[PDB]
RNA sequence: GGCUGACUGGGCCCUUGAACGCAAGGGGCCCAGGCGGGAAACCGGGGCCUAGAGAACGCUCGUGCCCCCACCAGUGGGGGCC
RNA sequence: UCGUUGCGGGUCCGCUUACCCGCCGCAAGGCGGGGACAGCGGCAGGCGGGCUGUUCGGCUGGGGCGGCACA
RNA sequence: CUCGGCUUAGUUUUGCCGGGGGAACGCGCCGGCCACUGGCCGGCAAGGCUAAGCACGUCCCGAGUCCGAUAGCGCACUAGUA
RNA sequence: GCGGGGAAAGGAAACAUCUUAGUACCCGCAGGAAGGGAAGCCAACAGGGACCCCCUGAGUAGGGGCGACCGAAAGGGGGAUAGCCCAAACCAAAUCCUCGCGGGACAACCGUGGGGAGAUGUGGGGCUUGGGCCCGGGCAACCGCCGGCGGGCGGUAGCCGAA
């Protein structure tokens, strides 16, 4: 069973000193070099791998540690390795028409702000869960209704 | 740090701006050749990003320029280069022709002799002549490498 | 430093007012020109090249030519509240050089638009340079940049067999180089 | 004749609003602080009594060794409670 | 008013290449006049039913005028 | 940075467009809910691409506490027909 | 699906800011999906670690004639998983396209000759675990091009199937 990398769930100020562990993206580059693989060599072997991470796991490191010597003693098979398998680039039809070249990004906000931020998202997204009478978009006035309810039944 | 609104304050007619002074026909040819003999005996480089890496790195005895680059700031920035650096510089028509002199296939809007095998006396006596020409224009003189 | 660092200048502080003057006598021929006019050169050259510009067989500059300030915006001749019925100070959610691009895309059809970039302002007009490449030239279709936009596809056999062999290769290696380090 | 109680901080009650929901406003009875008149009792929280009366948002002023402003401290500024 | 708006000479005078206007010319360019004014874009003030959206309360011996019997 | 405008939960603080002004360079630059200063922390904009996992229904297959010729699609039929 | 232009009716028990709604509709442009995507990020001194979509955070913060009403994000749980390139530093034509001939799985490519691009820079190198530059050691080097040969499976007609 290939190991799957446990990393802290960052404390916010509102948890008020309340930690949890998580399911991290990858190895972390000090845990791979405390068992003697880079990040291409990690890869290879199929095990996912964070360079973007600084923090380093004892925790991962048995884990990598373990699984790396049942695979080195033929006990285990790694799975294919953890890079990009396929290449597929499509053709682009009208890109300045479309707003992707680097004046549109910038018209769309994309340079500024992020993807979830811009207008164009929020202008979608309000759209699709309008259509669909998604979580809060169901009840037009949700909101008053429920502080004028509020104040009624806790008068 | 020399600056250009006053190194240029002055274009001659009929040029572009980043002509300082007019170099006649026989001088003209005579660099054409220097650098040809520089080409087969010494050691020179062609192109701009090449001949502004041998200008800063100190490595230049006579660069050459043409006018007839059709964008003039890609190679506007040479002169003043030469100037900070204390380079004797010369004129060109044709980039044609400097190409054809650097012994590419293509044109070359500059070129730079980093050393002159077989031409050492005709460089000298082609930097004199070119000092005279930018002591009529008023410019100071640039002594040989 | 590169000739690009030095071409830089002249659209900077120290070299403003001379690159000014060069462009108070250019202009006067760009504004008798055609609108869009495909140019040898980029005027440009450090800026062209950093947005990918190559003298390559297929890539197009072209230099356009537009009136600048808001968009037209049109008064409503129909019945609008108050918010609706302005006009001065309302422009458009697209730039000028996005409108360059399209337009250029229009002039040359069946090319891509790669980038563009800003030259010049007159009271009037602004001038933009835009790249277009030819995605059916040979030239084009292989360059590591134009692929992007040209479209590229890799067999996943290839691929795989070679991730696969050298995941191979990789375990016989570490069989012999890590694992006594491991268990010791 | 002497004064400023047309007082500071609070509470309860009556009326507006009958029995019977319900603003603002107005009146009465008091507790504490500190006063004025008076020998004292006692009275004084405007006018002998029943009329002269104005929500939210916003602004302004008074007040507090007052609270907050986004990793921490400071400065300017902003907001908050009465 | 900001920009277009440049070049000289002592806020003012001059100049033309900008820009504008007309003529010739397929075009290239030439001629003449005006000229850094005008025009043009942004901002700001005034006039502005030319055009757009609205509001024109209630009681009431029917509505209206009146009155406020509207606090 | 400033002015006008559209937009945004973005509020002295969202993104963008237009007019005007307009940097620095890794000893630098950017961000940490008003601005500046100091500390601390996090990063390197203004270039390009990228599978999988997600939308849809002309079409193909399956199912149905659905309707059953005034119902069900306007059309069970030489119906988008006369 | 992407970019742009863009209302009113109605609601607010009138109505203008507002909402309706960046909707209806219009113009333009793609794909079998599109768009997004690889930290000038989020956090708060403890740490996460590209992106999209689903559940939640949450009708919370916040916006608003602070009215009607509008309305996140971080974080957590899942689906899925993937990382790279252009320019520049340094070298300076070592490069690419096309065509003729010979070879070469009908290919790539190799030899050769002509033409075109290319010093205004083709190509090498480089991509945060920054790089260039200098020195030393080692291959498990690394990175690309073609899809020929063989095999398996599935689809586009069908065949058999008890009493
Ligand atoms: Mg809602
Ligand atoms: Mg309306
Ligand atoms: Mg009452
Ligand atoms: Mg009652
Ligand atoms: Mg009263
Ligand atoms: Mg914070
Ligand atoms: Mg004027
Ligand atoms: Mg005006
Ligand atoms: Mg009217
Ligand atoms: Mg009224
Ligand atoms: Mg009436
Ligand atoms: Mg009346
Ligand atoms: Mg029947
Ligand atoms: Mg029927
Ligand atoms: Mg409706
Ligand atoms: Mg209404
Ligand atoms: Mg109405
Ligand atoms: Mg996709
Ligand atoms: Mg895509
Ligand atoms: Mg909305
Ligand atoms: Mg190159
Ligand atoms: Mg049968």
């Amino acid at each position: 069973m290939i190991p799957k990398p446990v990393v802290q769930v960052p404390r916010s100020i509102k948890s008020g000193g309340v930690t949890k562990w998580k399911e991290g993206r990858g190895f972390s580059l000090g845990e791979l070099k405390e068992v003697g693989l880079n990040a291409e060599q990690a890869r290879l072997l199929g095990l996912p791998v964070d360079t973007r991470r600084d923090s380093v796991w004892p925790q991962n490191v048995e884990a990598l540690r373990k699984w790396l010597i049942e695979v080195l003693e033929g006990k285990a098979t790694p799975p294919e390795p953890t890079l990009p398998k396929v290449v597929k680039v499509k053709r682009k039809r009208g890109r300045a028409f479309r707003g992707l070249t680097s004046a549109g990004r910038r018209s769309r906000g994309l340079i500024s702000t992020r993807f979830r931020e811009t207008h164009n998202y929020k202008f979608k997204k309000k759209a699709k869960e309008r259509r669909l009478k998604k979580r809060h978009e169901a009840t037009k006035g949700l909101g008053n209704v429920l502080r004028i309810s509020r104040i009624i039944n806790e008068s | 740090t020399i600056d250009p609104k006053t190194f240029y304050a002055n274009p001659l007619p009929g040029k572009p701006f980043y002509v300082r002074f007019e170099v006649p026909s026989d001088v003209a040819e005579k660099a054409l050749e220097i650098l040809s003999i520089a080409r087969q005996t010494g050691k020179i480089k062609k192109g701009t990003n090449e001949t502004t890496k041998a200008v800063e790195r100190g490595l230049a005895k006579l660069v050459l320029i043409a006018e007839d680059v059709d964008p003039p700031e890609v190679v506007a920035h040479l002169p003043l280069l030469c100037e900070e650096k204390k380079v004797p510089y010369v004129y060109v028509p044709s980039k044609e022709k400097l190409g054809k002199a650097a012994g590419i296939n293509v044109a070359a809007a500059a070129a730079v002799v980093i050393e002159a095998g077989q031409a050492a006396g005709e460089l000298e006596a082609l930097v004199n002549k070119i000092n005279e020409i930018r002591a009529k224009h008023g410019l100071n003189a640039i002594p040989v490498r | 430093p590169s000739a690009y660092q030095y071409m830089a200048m002249w659209y900077r502080k120290v070299g403003r007012e001379v690159h000014e003057r060069l462009m108070r006598s250019v202009l006067i021929k760009w504004r008798k020109e055609p609108a869009i006019v495909r140019v040898e050169r980029p005027f440009r050259l450090e800026r062209a090249r950093k947005l990918g510009y190559k003298p390559k067989q297929g890539v197009v500059v072209a230099r356009v030519r537009l009136i600048r300030g808001p968009f037209n915006r049109r008064r409503p001749d129909s019945g609008r509240r108050p918010k609706r019925m302005g006009v001065y100070g309302i422009t458009a959610w697209k730039s000028w050089r996005q409108v360059a691009e399209e337009r250029a895309a229009r002039k040359f059809p069946g090319l891509e638009v790669l980038n563009s970039y800003w030259v010049a302002d007159d009271g009037i007009y602004r001038y933009f340079e835009v790249i277009l490449i030819d995605c059916n030239q040979p030239t084009i279709q292989r360059d590591p940049l134009y692929s992007g936009i040209c479209g590229r596809e890799v067999p996943r056999r290839r691929l795989a067999r070679r991730l696969r062999e050298r995941q191979r290769k990789l375990i016989e290696h570490l069989k012999k180089t890590l694992l006594p380090k491991l268990k010791g």
